[PDB]
């Protein structure tokens, strides 16, 4: 994708990330664990179950149209008839070719898109406090239990708190 | 200094193949087909109307052959015609069949509105060993067979119908073309036969050709069959001097003709679609189809791909 | 530290809808309609050449009925044809209606060129009551009605006009349809009648059909219009033994046809557009519009969808 | 859209914005303002403007082209002329809905992308004499006056003259 | 603190312009044309079977005009048709012309079956002067000009063929018009003359048409050309009175018929390529081509843009 | 383009650059060089090489057709004949239009995203070593020689070897 998360910076995806598309996976000292991130989950079902409603859409409510067997040749208008909708055919393929590859080009940098605007929402929560490791992964530099990663996780998480501490942790 | 948070993303075990526009085979997480691929066995009378010709393809069930009579007062969406129908009456051709044929299946219904045509002199209620119905001699019972008097007499017909009703007319008449001369004066009298059928703004004039054709249910003789149409305000009339097919009335014609035709072996069944193919009924929400370009109702854009995936997810890269 | 400075976009109250790939309601700053949904009530005369054929077709213009004379020399784009024209001449039909009326309108000029016919001892400039100038029994003044001499004479015609011109010559002549075979004798003395046009390599053979049809002002006979076109350097047979009704001579054909015909009955103005709808011209523009697939010149594409907006801002989130 | 500025971390527009796309909003011992930036303005401007000259672009030329009405049916020629005619408005409605849904997706990500390029483009000059505040804001660790204020809006702020003053505010 | 290193891309001198949405010359490293405008200055014989009509077009082919000899058993993909083809027989038209050429351009083959027609009484192997064959009278080698006995007689004709092969057949026949009563009895005897064709379920009937034509290879008079179609399990009755131009056989129809016919005259020759246009082969791999919409074969899609150039590289800005 | 690279903070391209789409500047003590990166240019160029053959893929195997040229005109049949021949001409030439636009424009983004990916994967592993000058290039706030230049290309540098010479220089 354009963005250059997943399958970029992001080496790979979390098959235990049971209940959404994107989410949080931390260490500290009491232990480890993986939440969902509804939000960004959110945005991107969104869009995809918007790009689904707007493609099975519309019609094509057609009654009397035009022959298109026949047993044998007949001549001009036959043949008229026939390079009719050999025409349609084609240009409704090329359509539905195209449409889909435009689609899941575009699905695709949806997803990493939001991939990365999770990123950096986190980032910029953290300021001071942190600093990326190049793996989707920060380092936080000072003592983070499970309500401070929770803070962090719903976007309460306060970085003047630890700032004094974290500062000093990270250049000295 | 030694706590870390990971962003990321979900995974499955195997996801599906897509394309995009710079690689054919990219595995998504989730994906959604778009192409159906799949019809039903059977033809669904509901919620379109559709009418089964069986034995008779939708010409001969407006003609009035022998088998047709299920088909009087019928009223379609989709007319079925069945590839296996029979001829079971006089040997004819229709001049402009495909043309006849779809103005009887676009119009969508079979109200037929019988008249009394005062013919001078000939015999009336012609039939012929071709046409049996139950056994016993008969003749399409929407046409009338002229023949000679007894007295050998077949005199110029003129014959006037005036439209002042509110709908539009469909008339159905023929012309005999005997095998011989002889056939032609044992029927006719004279030789040639002849017909002229005309509105204020068209006309049509025929003249039989008499001659040997194949033998066609122990006949060499053909009926050509013809049609006139006429509005509200408008008038018919009949002309000959022998070998006309007449008429016992007029087709109604919707205002409004939305109807039309499917020719299929299919059987007709009892689930519910709004989409018929040849090959059956579609069930489906998918926005193309790839079963078959011959397609009535609502339907999904007939494409000549197998299939396409939608990608309904990211990327899958598992571990 | 203790400054700050924001970066921001612009937004206003109330902004417009439209839709993307995901999203069918996506409100943004401004945006701009690409579907053409006004017309103007009138015809534009400019920078189009449109030719009004007032009580005229454009066929009853090419045959000369009348009230047709001020689409002599008439030279056109487009040719306005009104849906309450009227024919004031002698009941006919085109066998081939829609193929003369589209060569007529594509050539885009009516610039008819005399010629005398020798005709032999058959009388010529027959008239009818049916076809009133002035009051005062007339013709199409295109064709020339060719009857028996005054000694009851109708002897076979054989007469050639050869192209040695740099132009194609579109001919169109006729043949008359008697209601009895008395009308018959008395016009033409032959009893059947026949004509036969040919040119080096195409032909053209007409029997007559002798019948009582509806009658039109005072007339049950009809006549049925054919046409010839001769290349330079090809040449037009005229062969009759009775019911030709004879060219007076033929219409130029451009080399390159580029014109057309739009039937509608909204007037012509004083605008200035180079698109025409058969509900008025429009002005715009916009690469598509909603209001006809009856479109002719430099038009917007036509299109289902009453709307399409095309944003031309950034989303807008306002306070 | 695609880098979560507009509609993202930047909550809302300002209506007050009226001779611009897009600009800086400062606050500091002066005062506050507001001011329009051309660069980012004109570049989303180009791009739109573009847009819509090669869509209001093109002929459709047409005179003689076929019967599309009809007062009674005729049979087979008429069905097939109807059939075309139905075919290709089809076929031009299809073309219509994809190219604005399209274009519109695209402009909605152009107009983001500008954005974010102007806030990094900020980002960029300021050095290490200020942190994201994480709402498209920039705190600025050293005191800076209008005209300071002016060079970074111009592009002419010279980050090595507070980087001292900065550094020491930042982290002591 | 002091060292720098700098991430970039590459850059040309000159690059090329491309299309965007929003931009219409944006310069780029690299690009790839979409649109094939040029094309070889002949017709590739290989891998597709061209066969050249030269003098002969593929009515004339099929009917055996002089000249044609070499297309006999012919076979093709593409029938090269030229231009400057030359009508070598006695005068004729064919009244549904491009439908029977269209036929035979389809199927795609000059396979002829003789057949014996016991034909009663009349003199077969009619000749003509317009019809020189090595000088010396002669006619179309497919058909059979008949003519009355020396007794001056020519009885009604009732001949009958039946199809048990697995294939369908083609037979063509003619219909002769005289220029006056006195060629049609010199002829025929009768008059009027007849033929009437007819299979199980079709017909045809044609009454001659005497009348004086302009005068081809010292000839006023036309045959006009028809076709048959039998299926197998189907069969042909020819009736006539006088005027027939009979068959000497059947064209064999291919089950699949997957060729066709290119007009143009351009010549054949040693290249490689399976597309072709009336301008020549297109030896290319773009998906486009702006050189003719007359395009057979496995062909680029036809457009009207002269060039559109793919990006295939970052944009350039060098320094 | 979106990311605002190639013809944005990226003030030019290099010609010199010629065994690669993407590279390395660099000035130390020892001297300069220019070197590519084949990671990045490969992903373009891969991307590209994938468009060019999901375009250069499709039949158009047509046989049996319509008439196209005229003598002279016939009347109904022709003119549909002619219409149906220009009705298709006309869609397939807007096709391939659109189609060309949409897929310059995807390259260019492509090309400009793949860009900032490499940038965006060297500040990664520079972590608090190194500071954007905004202009494309890092400032190294220690003594990197040729060895610690490659080990940067390579991604095998390791910036806590470093940290405490570069924080110094950095901040003091
Ligand atoms: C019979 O024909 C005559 C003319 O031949 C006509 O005047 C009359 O209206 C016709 N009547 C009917 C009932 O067709
Ligand atoms: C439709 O696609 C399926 C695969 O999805 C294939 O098996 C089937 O043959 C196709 N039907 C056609 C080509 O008529
Ligand atoms: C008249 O017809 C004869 C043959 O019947 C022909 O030779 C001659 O050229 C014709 N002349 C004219 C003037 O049509
Ligand atoms: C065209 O669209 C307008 C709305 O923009 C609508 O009111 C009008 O009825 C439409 N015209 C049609 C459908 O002919
Ligand atoms: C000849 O015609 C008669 C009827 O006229 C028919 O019974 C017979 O089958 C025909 N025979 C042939 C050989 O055509
Ligand atoms: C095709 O395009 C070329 C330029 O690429 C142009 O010179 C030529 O005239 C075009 N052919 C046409 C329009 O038939």
């Amino acid at each position: 994708g354009l963005f250059g998360a997943i399958a970029g910076f992001i080496e790979n995806g979390w098959q235990g990330l049971i209940d959404g598309w994107y989410g949080f996976r931390h260490q500290n000292a009491e232990g480890t664990g993986t939440a969902a991130d509804l939000k960004s989950t959110q945005a991107a079902i969104d869009q995809i179950n918007g790009k689904l409603n707007r493609l099975i859409e519309k019609t094509n409510d057609k009654y009397h149209q035009i022959e298109k067997e026949f047993e044998q040749v007949e001549g001009r208008i036959q043949d008229l008839e026939k390079y009719v909708e050999d025409t349609k055919i084609d240009l409704w393929s090329y359509n539905a070719e195209l449409l889909v590859a435009l689609e899941n080009q575009h699905t695709i940098d949806v997803t990493d898109s939001e991939m990365n605007k999770l990123f950096e929402r986190v980032r910029r929560q953290l300021r001071e406090n942190a600093e990326d490791k190049g793996n989707g992964c920060f380092e936080i530099f000072h003592k983070c239990d499970n309500n401070c990663i929770e803070s962090i996780r719903n976007g309460t998480y306060d970085h003047d708190i630890y700032r004094d501490e974290a500062i000093n942790n990270r250049f000295q | 200094g030694n706590p870390v948070i990971c962003m990321g993303h979900h995974a499955v075990a195997n996801g599906t193949m897509v394309k995009t526009l710079a690689d054919d085979q990219v595995e998504v997480v989730t994906a959604q087909e778009l192409v159906e691929s799949q019809n039903l066995p059977e033809l669904c009378p509901s919620p379109l109307r559709l009418v089964d010709g069986q034995t008779c393809d939708i010409i001969n069930g407006a003609l009035g052959s022998p088998g047709c009579d299920h088909l009087n007062g019928a009223e379609w969406d989709v007319f079925i015609e069945r590839p296996n129908a029979v001829d079971t009456c006089y040997p004819f051709d229709v001049p402009e069949y495909q043309s006849l044929r779809s103005i009887l299946a676009n119009n969508g219904k079979f109200e037929f509105i019988a008249e009394e045509f005062q013919w001078n002199t000939v015999k009336q209620n012609g039939k012929s060993g071709a046409c049996k119905r139950a056994n016993v001699n008969d003749f399409f019972n929407r046409l009338n067979w002229l023949v000679k008097s007894d007295g050998n007499a077949y005199p110029l017909q003129n014959l006037t119908k005036i439209n002042n009703g509110d709908y539009a007319r469909l008339y159905i008449w023929g012309v005999h073309h005997p095998s011989t001369d002889t056939e032609q004066t044992n029927l006719y009298k004279n030789n040639p036969g002849g017909v002229t059928v005309s509105t204020k703004t068209s006309q049509t004039s025929v003249v039989p050709n008499i001659g040997s054709r194949p033998l066609v249910r122990g006949q060499s003789g053909r009926v050509s069959f013809y049609w006139t149409i006429v509005e509200p305000g408008d008038l018919i009339v009949f002309n000959t001097i022998g070998n006309l097919i007449a008429p016992r009335g007029h087709y109604k014609l919707n205002n409004q003709k939305k109807s039309t035709i499917l020719n299929t072996a299919i059987p007709i069944g009892s689930c519910v679609s709004k989409c018929h193919t040849d090959k059956g009924s579609l069930s489906t929400t998918k926005p193309f189809q790839n079963i078959s370009r011959i397609a009535v109702g609502d339907c999904p854009r007939y494409v000549k791909q197998g299939s396409l995936k939608l990608a309904t997810g990211m990327r899958n890269i598992p571990e």
